[PDB]
């Protein structure tokens, strides 16, 4: 089905046209992500997070990659931090620009979607460029980030971003005063604030509700406590103010961005611990113990202390987090993964209340599902 | 623990009691099935499904496994009462697409390695 | 006196004091139940009368809110309302009883 | 209140396993031997369950070493080997106990490589 | 080349009529390309 | 700090109100819309005109495997396994003896594309650069077969885009 | 400084653990134990049959308002004697705080369905069912939710194999798809990857 | 044997079942159904094609990988024959059509075809060979196509002495003849019958089962130089057959005799058909021809077999052909037909 | 240097050849079998012998960091060449 | 790009904005294909000397969970997990949109 985001089977129960019931039912991408990785070792669970939610690739693997840093008790270098947050939000924003475009098109805008998707392929450029693979990078890893970046990249990142804020705007020109638009998405899926935190709704769908919470002001992870953002928040929880919570973060993550440019600090890329991190090629081919390190890194990877941790990032989604648990070996023991659209699906049948199709349409499009991460 | 926490039915009486209750529920379901999946089987070819189904976990002699295992039947039944299922699953519960296994010791020697 | 309180579903109460007082004398005689030594009645009376101190001896709302620092005033009376109805269930479940059972030789063993 | 079952535990009809695999598998409950390239002791400190081997033929395009066993893989780690035991009992597959092999305590003395009149004394070092 | 054009249609290849033993007027493929070349087009280096 | 989305409220001044009945009666916005697209229609497209213009690439790129060699002819790999052993989805089979010469060279080198995540720690692990990722991408076959290379197929692969991996290795060594 | 290694929070930690303390004086009766992760991470084990009254508690008390259900998942440790290991982590905003609260049960002991706290226990235990085998008692409707229909097993458990005893295929003889038992082309190849000597002395333990 | 053709695994899709058969007109009902079953057996197979790869589409999911090779082939070149036969140590024969193209005939396709992939296989060194012909196949039969099933089963028998001859009586499934053409007269009013279908008796067999028993006389040891009759358990009425066919798709039935001479007319008249004519004078001859009786040779019971009687499996066939009106009627709700025994 | 068998099919480096009496050659008909013809053996014969004077050389493989791991050969055995085996390249002392 | 003064004052007419100013096709602007050979920083813990690992280990650095209570074994101030979260300020920067 076109809205059903391929994979997904809703079984719904409609008198006339008017919505009784939905059941989704979901599994249809279940690929048994947790046991391959219990499966693989930490080193070779990384692409998985890259697969999860295949629009927020790098904000997957770093979640995944402060879950192995807070086990291990190690820090990445501050320029690798800089790296993941400034592309973190370069994520965030082709996110955005899906879940938005993805959103009008199931409503019935389709030219805001090449636009956007236009802008998309300049930042696949972008990931392609600084990792060799257009949308799974597999770039940032435990430790910091996989290679530094090439001597244009930046003014690249800089050219595209002076050059975007038109293309929000020429966005907003389509859809935010347009009559049509306001009476698709006003007053479409309320959700209360109460409901929302019983039903456990994070990120957008909280911060359109009302509520005055986001991971990256309240509980900052690698250097998003340097940096100066505002948060959206929403007053009548419907669809119509979550899409504009989403553009205004899109504004935001655009002022992150510049800051990041601006604010590009030097040093090395990845911890400067080769029991780790692996070392350079250089070192690997003229050093003994870096050669050993390189050989035990690549074939049984390090070990990680025994114990479990549950860390959560502001993925552009909602809050993503894993829960892992290590035996002490190189392999991880238990990786479960807390994905927000599992939750907000779960809840999409309260919000569908006294609603019909095509309001059960705009409220899935609102609600931004990605079965990858449903279903893992 | 002695003192086992029991699910339901306490005894194996209720318990009992609850797989029979199934039955029926599972008995007068088969000609739906038949009627709405469109299969090519006869009514008595479903029945006949469904009491082995229940005769192979016959052996059981304890009450919380006997409870587990008609939650697992309810369940097996709202997903074919719902049309969940399709006729792939109706039809997996015959096995028709497997060449029959040999059992005897002879047939099993020739064939290979197993046991 | 304000129009909304910026939370879906949360209306604005004209009355919060006379509600916030209400709603702390009925938790404090629910506990009135819950045996003397129990570390329940003792931790939340204390803050039951901390917090219903504030609202006697403040006039201003915003003030009041300021002090509480529990968000709006009716953020707060929604917190009173969920502590009576956990003080309710709480005298129901008893808890302050001794441990039901302690766990096998090794349960919480790590790693194993 | 609550009910007593006194017989053992079973729940071989709850895990799903097929039959054959339930019935004609005999795994292994022992301590891993060292590796003997190696003088480290420590992957011989847990219990180790895997199953009994079973067909590998060579694939006809590619020549991989195919399979048919799906236990073939799956190893378990157990604390003790009661609990290896218990497991192995509630799951009905059959089972082959080894005890744990720990060296014996040996009397060594860097003196006896210089004795007077003993055999101990070695020609070079 | 034309560096006019914007960035993507600066750099265009037209393909041969015949390849090795194969009639290509037509059926022309993007795997044609020699290596060297395809660095070129597909523009990972700006030295032809 | 944050801020609202949708919280402003509109003047009921008389000249407010006329502007809002003439834009409820005149659809303005609506207006608006098709002027921006039009304005989109007699813009320049984006579109390339493959296959005769091919997309921006970089040398990182991750595309088609293969095989490489020393300059003297020999081939680079020494039947280490670090590939086969990083490798996530478990694509590599390796198979190696002593050679007639006594090197130590594979075999069997079998890489399953169908089975490749394309994720390129196989080139990050080889210690001599002998398995890399070369920048061909267009290799779709009409057979599954066809996608289960071999050594033969890797080494061919190598020879036939050893120039421009090696140049491609030349400009992105030294991040490396 | 130490560039390489994390930074510690003696704040955090000493508030966590007064907190810790805190609930533990409270509820007697079903906190068994309470811990403090180095790295600033609140745990509390308690008896299985307090799921819900320290649940609700963690909710509506005043100093412990955890009014999100982060997560609800499953930990399987087949040499326990209750195996399954049920894990809640929830999220107090008001607090700016996060906690964890692990009970235990085996294969036939039914936990008490927390939807009456937090309404996304609903699918989490769903899921814990489907893939554990855990059986909650008041859910309101338990069923499958990721496995195939007619899925036999649990796949998550350690005894479950990874590539299953079925697989699917679409047969021309009935002109429908088939499940028939697994054959693999390529066997998965089992890596033995643990080095023999012990890596973390902090972590040993007593020979006994 | 060779290495490479010891069985190993356990029968199933993956595994080496050491069978290495060119099957001859796979792209076929017959065809199809038999490398079906191979194929999840798990046998290598061969298919040579004459017709566009387009037709061949649906083989390919009937093997694992590299199981299924097609070759293209000529039924009139003993090059193509000896090249798609080299390697194989199973060799079945399936071509064969019901009408006469202009290219090819009856002597075409069921003598000079059969006769040289027999005698080409026999050179190749093929271990096995499966000829499948008719079981009303007689050499002063009124029908073109039995007497050239005759000749070429003698020509067969001749050039490949150590052959399998299989005599299906009449073919049943979902793909089918049969069934089909009885199940299509609805368009043309009634039903003609010569006599009434009162002096015809035959006893259809399933495809299933004819598959099935072509695959067991592969792997029987002792079923080398054979002939092996396949029919099905009951024998009914031509009369109470259509009759029963119409019963069970629910559509009236309106019989009326038509003269044998009259009938081979329409027939005539339906064989212009450049395309696959609907029917044919040989076709009305080989309907009106009553099915033998042949106790002598060997059958599915003696392939080990048990053949599955038609009232069990017509619900396949002839649910696609009911209106929305009957599409939901269970395979019980219509009696069985009355037999003849 | 390929070699043709006995089948006339053509041997790779690793000398695979099927059988005459072999099914699996049927997969190569009316296609072709994907046979490098460059022999790595054949290629490192094909260089010759360095000479330097002295003792221990070390060899990279040449480019540096593109090469192989720096490793070192003692040329003291007269009767043979040091061969590092990363590549296969052979050196000697200059006797006589 | 290029195209026509009229064509470029009839998109700037319909929609409201200098096009030229800010467009969305890349014309010579980016960074050349082709860059100087770079050099990376090496690291803080590339010396020589008094840099043993003991001393920057940081996996051994972990420690096993304190264990606050265990059952196995005045007035205190109720407590909370940590102070109230402080109000979050409206921003200077556009309160409202
Ligand atoms: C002629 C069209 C192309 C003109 C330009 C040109 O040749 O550039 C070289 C150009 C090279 O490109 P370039 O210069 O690198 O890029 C352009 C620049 O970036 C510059 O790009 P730009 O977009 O800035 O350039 C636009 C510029 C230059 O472009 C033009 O002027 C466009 C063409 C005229 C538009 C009006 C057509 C009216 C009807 C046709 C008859 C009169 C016009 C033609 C003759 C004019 C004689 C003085 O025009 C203007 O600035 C304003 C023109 C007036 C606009 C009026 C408002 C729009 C609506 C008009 C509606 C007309 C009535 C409805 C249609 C009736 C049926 C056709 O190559 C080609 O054009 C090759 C051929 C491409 C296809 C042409 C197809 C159209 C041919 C005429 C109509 C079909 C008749 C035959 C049908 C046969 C069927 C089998
Ligand atoms: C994951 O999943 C995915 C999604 O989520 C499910 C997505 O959202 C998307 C996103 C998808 C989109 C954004 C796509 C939507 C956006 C769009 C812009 C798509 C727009 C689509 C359309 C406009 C489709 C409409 C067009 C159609 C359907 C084509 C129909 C064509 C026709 C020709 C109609 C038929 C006309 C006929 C038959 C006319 C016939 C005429 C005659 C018979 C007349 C005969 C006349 C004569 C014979 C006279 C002859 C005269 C002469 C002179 C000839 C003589 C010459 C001789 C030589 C003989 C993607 C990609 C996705 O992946
Ligand atoms: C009154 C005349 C009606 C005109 C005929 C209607 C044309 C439609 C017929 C049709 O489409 O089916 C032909 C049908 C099946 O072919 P398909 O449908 O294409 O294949 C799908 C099989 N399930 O052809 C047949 O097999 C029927 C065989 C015909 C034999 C009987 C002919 C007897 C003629 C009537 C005798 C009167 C003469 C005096
Ligand atoms: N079907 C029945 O009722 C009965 C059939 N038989 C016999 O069983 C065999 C299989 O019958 P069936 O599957 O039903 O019939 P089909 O017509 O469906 O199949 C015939 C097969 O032979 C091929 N073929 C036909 N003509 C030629 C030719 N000139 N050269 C090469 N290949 C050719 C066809 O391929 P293509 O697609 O290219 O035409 C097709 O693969 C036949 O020999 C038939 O006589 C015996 C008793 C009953
Ligand atoms: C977001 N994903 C994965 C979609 N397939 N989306 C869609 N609109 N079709
Ligand atoms: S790119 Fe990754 S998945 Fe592919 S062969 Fe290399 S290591 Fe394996
Ligand atoms: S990592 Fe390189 S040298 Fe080692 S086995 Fe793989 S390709 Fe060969
Ligand atoms: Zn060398």
């Amino acid at each position: 089905h076109p809205a059903a985001h391929g994979v997904l089977r809703l079984v719904m129960e409609l008198s006339g046209e008017m919505v009784r019931k939905c059941d989704p039912h979901i599994g249809l991408l279940h690929r048994g992500t947790e046991k391959l990785i219990e499966y693989k070792t930490y080193l070779q669970a990384l692409p998985y997070f890259d697969r999860l939610d295949y629009v927020s690739m790098m904000c997957n693997e770093q979640a995944y990659s402060l879950a192995v840093e807070k086990l291990l008790n190690i820090q990445p270098p501050p320029r690798a931090q800089w790296i993941r947050v400034l592309f973190g939000e370069i994520t965030r924003l082709l996110n955005h620009i899906m879940a938005v475009t993805t959103h009008a098109l199931d409503i019935g805008a389709m030219t805001p979607f090449f636009w956007m998707f236009e802008e998309r392929e300049k930042m696949f450029e972008f990931y392609e460029r600084v990792s060799g693979a257009r949308m799974h990078a597999a770039y940032i890893r435990p430790g910091g980030v996989h290679q530094d970046l090439p001597l244009g990249l930046l003014d690249d990142i800089y050219e595209f971003s002076k050059n975007f804020s038109f293309r929000i705007d020429e966005l907003e020109e389509m859809l935010t005063n347009n009559r049509i638009w306001r009476n698709r998405t006003v007053d479409i899926g309320v959700v209360t604030a109460e409901d929302a935190l019983n039903y456990g709704f994070s990120g957008v769908m909280l911060r359109g509700s009302g509520i005055q919470w986001d991971l990256r002001k309240t509980q900052p992870y690698d250097v998003y406590d340097q940096v100066e953002f505002d948060v959206p928040i929403g007053s009548r929880g419907d669809c119509y103010d979550r899409y504009l919570c989403r553009v205004e973060e899109m504004r935001q993550s655009l002022r992150i961005i510049s800051q990041c440019l601006n604010k590009m600090p030097p040093g090395e890329i990845k911890v400067d611990d080769a029991k780790v991190s692996p070392p350079k090629r250089a070192e690997m081919k003229t050093s003994m113990e870096s050669l050993i390190h390189h050989f035990k890194l690549y074939t049984e990877g390090y070990q990680v202390p025994p114990g479990a941790t549950y860390t959560a990032i502001e993925a552009p989604k909602g809050e993503f987090g894993v829960y892992l648990v290590s035996d002490g070996s190189s392999r991880p023991y238990r990786c479960k993964i807390k994905a927000p659209g599992f939750a907000h699906l779960a809840g999409l049948d309260k919000m569908s209340k006294g609603h019909m199709l095509a309001d059960v349409v705009a409220i899935i499009g609102t609600q931004d599902i990605v079965f990858g991460e449903v279903d893992r | 623990g002695t003192s086992v926490k029991p699910i339901f039915s306490r005894d194996m009486n209720e318990a009992k009691r609850r797989v029979r209750e199934l039955y029926r529920a599972w008995y007068r379901e088969v000609p739906n099935t038949v009627h709405l999946f469109q299969l090519d089987i006869s009514v008595k070819q479903g029945r006949d499904k469904v009491r082995e189904m229940f005769m192979k976990n016959a052996h059981v002699t304890d009450p919380r496994v006997v409870d587990l295992l008609v939650i697992k039947g309810k369940m097996e039944l709202e997903e074919t009462i719902n049309v969940w299922k399709q006729r792939t699953h109706i039809m997996r519960f015959f096995h028709e697409t497997e060449a029959p296994r040999p059992t005897d010791f002879l047939s099993k020697f020739y064939v290979g390695h197993d046991p | 006196l304000k129009k909304t309180t910026g939370l879906v579903g949360l209306a604005v109460c004209e009355t919060p004091h006379e509600r916030l007082k209400i709603l702390y004398t009925k938790i404090l005689d629910v506990l009135g139940q819950i045996p003397k030594n129990a570390a329940y009645r003792k931790y939340t009376e204390q803050i039951t009368n901390e917090k219903l101190g504030m609202v006697k001896a403040e006039p201003d709302v915003k003030k009041l809110e300021e002090q509480l620092q529990g968000g709006q005033i009716e953020e707060v009376i929604l917190q009173a309302e969920n502590e009576l109805s956990l003080a309710r269930k709480m005298l129901r479940w008893k808890p302050w009883e001794p441990l039901v059972e302690e766990p096998p030789a090794n349960q919480w063993k790590w790693p194993i | 209140q609550l009910i007593a079952v006194d017989e053992k535990l079973d729940i071989t009809t709850l895990t799903g396993v097929p039959e054959e695999h339930i019935k004609t598998r005999k795994v292994r409950i022992f301590v891993p031997a060292r590796n003997n390239m190696q003088s480290g002791v420590n992957n011989t400190k847990k219990w180790k369950m895997e199953f009994d081997t079973r067909e590998r033929w060579e694939n006809p395009l590619m020549g991989w070493s195919s399979t048919a066993d799906p236990l073939s893989n799956l190893v378990l780690t157990f604390s003790t080997k009661e609990d290896a035991v218990a497991f192995a009992e509630k799951n009905g597959w059959s089972f082959d106990v080894e005890e744990r092999k720990v060296p014996k305590p040996k009397s060594k003395s860097y003196g006896a490589n210089f004795s007077w009149n003993k055999r101990t004394r070695v020609s070079t070092k | 080349e034309d560096n006019k054009q914007f960035f993507g249609r600066h750099r265009w290849v037209i393909y041969t009529t015949e390849m090795n033993g194969r009639d290509t007027f037509w059926d022309v493929d993007g795997s044609m390309v020699p290596p060297e070349w395809h660095r070129w087009l597909h523009c990972m280096t700006d030295d032809p | 700090t944050y801020k609202f989305v949708n919280m402003r409220e509109p003047s009921m001044d008389m000249k407010s109100v006329t502007d809002r009945a003439a834009q409820t009666l005149l659809w303005t916005e609506l207006v608006r819309g098709l002027g921006m697209t039009l304005s989109y229609l007699f813009r320049e497209p984006a579109t390339i005109n493959y296959p005769f213009e091919k997309g921006p690439l970089s040398p990182r790129f991750r595309g088609e495997h293969a095989l490489r060699r020393y300059p003297s002819g020999e081939e680079r790999c020494i039947a280490c396994k670090l590939c086969e052993a990083v490798c996530p989805a478990q694509a590599i089979t390796i198979e190696a003896e002593p050679r007639a010469d006594g090197s130590r060279r594979t075999t069997r080198y079998d890489i399953d594309m169908t089975k490749c995540i394309y994720c390129g720690f196989c080139q990050e692990a080889c210690p001599v650069d002998a398995i890399v990722e070369g920048p061909n991408f267009e290799f779709s076959t009409e057979t599954h077969e066809e996608l289960l290379y071999n050594k033969e197929k890797l080494l061919n692969n190598g020879d036939k885009w050893e120039a421009e991996i090696a140049a491609n290795i030349q400009a992105d060594y030294l991040y490396r | 400084t130490r560039p390489t290694i994390r930074p510690r929070n003696d704040v955090v930690h000493k508030q966590l653990s007064a907190f810790g303390q805190y609930v533990a004086e409270i509820l007697p009766k079903y906190v068994q134990q309470v811990q403090v992760s180095c790295f600033n991470e609140l745990e509390i084990f308690i008896h299985p049959d307090g799921v819900i009254p320290v649940l609700t508690f963690l909710r509506d008390h005043t100093n412990a308002q955890f009014k999100s259900l982060a997560d609800l998942t499953a930990v399987d440790v087949p040499t326990r004697q209750n195996r399954f290991e049920i894990v809640y982590n929830l999220l107090s905003l008001r607090f700016n705080s996060r906690i964890r609260v692990k009970t235990y049960t085996d294969e036939l002991t039914p936990i008490e369905s927390s939807v009456t706290v937090y309404k996304a226990a609903n699918w989490y235990e769903r899921e814990i069912w489907d893939m554990f085998g855990v059986f909650f008692a008041n859910h309101p409707d338990l069923r499958r939710i990721l496995t195939d229909y007619g899925f036999e097993g649990h796949p998550f458990r350690k005894d479950f194999p990874l590539s299953g005893y079925v697989e699917l295929r679409y047969d021309d003889e009935v002109k429908r798809v088939v499940a028939e038992p697994v054959e693999l082309a390529q066997e998965f190849r089992k890596f033995d990857l643990n080095s023999p000597w012990e890596a973390f002395p902090a972590y040993r333990q007593p020979p006994e | 044997l060779h290495h490479a053709l010891i069985p190993h695994g356990k029968g199933g899709r993956s595994s080496v079942s050491g069978i290495v058969a060119t099957v001859f007109g796979a792209t076929g009902f017959l065809g199809r159904y038999v490398v079906n079953h191979l194929g999840r057996m798990g046998s290598q197979v061969i298919v040579p094609y004459r017709c566009e790869p387009y037709d061949t589409m649906h083989l390919r999911p009937m093997g694992d990988l590299g199981q299924i090779i097609f070759m293209e082939w000529n039924g009139k070149d003993k090059d193509s024959i000896r090249k798609v036969v080299e390697h194989s140590n199973v060799v079945i024969n399936l071509v064969g059509r019901e009408w006469e193209t202009k290219n090819f005939d009856f002597e075409d396709v069921f003598v000079k075809i059969p006769h040289a992939i027999a005698q080409v296989s026999k050179e190749a060194g093929v271990e096995k060979l499966i000829h499948i012909s008719h079981l009303n196949a007689d050499i002063k039969s009124p029908s073109r196509y039995l007497r050239s099933k005759a000749v070429g089963e003698k020509e067969v028998r001749a050039a490949f002495p150590e052959a399998t001859i299989i005599k299906p009586s009449d073919i049943f499934g979902r793909e089918d003849r049969f069934l089909n053409y009885f199940a299509s007269m609805r368009w043309f009013g009634g039903v003609p019958l010569i006599s009434l279908g009162k002096e015809t008796v035959k006893q259809p067999v399933y495809i299933v089962d004819v598959s099935k028993g072509i695959i067991n006389a592969i792997k029987d040891p002792d079923a080398k130089g054979k002939t092996f009759a396949f029919v099905g358990p009951n024998r009914y009425l031509l009369f109470d057959l259509v009759q029963y066919i119409f019963a069970v798709a629910y559509r009236p039935f309106l019989p009326y005799p038509l003269p044998h001479f009259a009938y081979r007319w329409v027939g005539r008249l339906f064989e212009v058909s450049p395309f696959e004519p609907w029917t044919t004078r040989d076709k009305v001859e080989r309907v009106h021809m009553s099915d033998m009786t042949l106790p002598h040779l060997p059958g599915l019971e003696d392939l080990g077999i048990q053949a599955t009687p038609l009232e069990l499996k017509a619900i396949e066939v002839l649910r696609r052909h009911r209106t929305y009106r009957w599409l939901t009627s269970e395979m019980e709700d219509v009696k069985p037909a009355k037999t003849v025994n | 240097g390929v070699r043709t068998s006995p089948t006339g099919e053509k041997v790779t480096h690793t000398g695979q050849a099927y059988d005459d009496g072999d099914y699996r050659r049927v997969r190569f008909s009316d296609r072709q079998k994907e046979v490098n013809e460059n022999f790595a053996i054949d290629l490192i014969a094909e260089q010759p012998v360095s000479e330097v004077g002295s003792r221990v050389i070390s060899c990279d493989g040449g480019g540096g960091a593109l090469g192989h791991p720096r490793v070192y050969i003692n040329l003291d055995k007269e009767t043979k060449t040091g061969t590092c085996g990363y590549c296969g390249l052979q050196f000697r002392q200059p006797h006589h | 790009a290029s195209a026509t003064r009229v064509i470029q004052l009839l998109r700037n007419w319909a929609s409201g904005r200098d096009l030229q100013a800010k467009l969305q096709l890349r014309y010579q602007e980016i960074s050349k294909r082709t860059q100087p050979p770079p050099k990376l920083p090496v690291g803080p813990s590339h010396k020589l000397s008094n840099n043993y690992y003991c001393t920057r280990d940081g996996r051994r650095e972990a420690m096993p969970p304190s264990i606050v209570m265990s059952s196995q074994k005045t007035e205190k101030k109720a407590v909370t997990p940590a102070p109230p979260i402080k109000r979050w300020e409206l921003s200077k920067d556009q309160p409202y949109l």
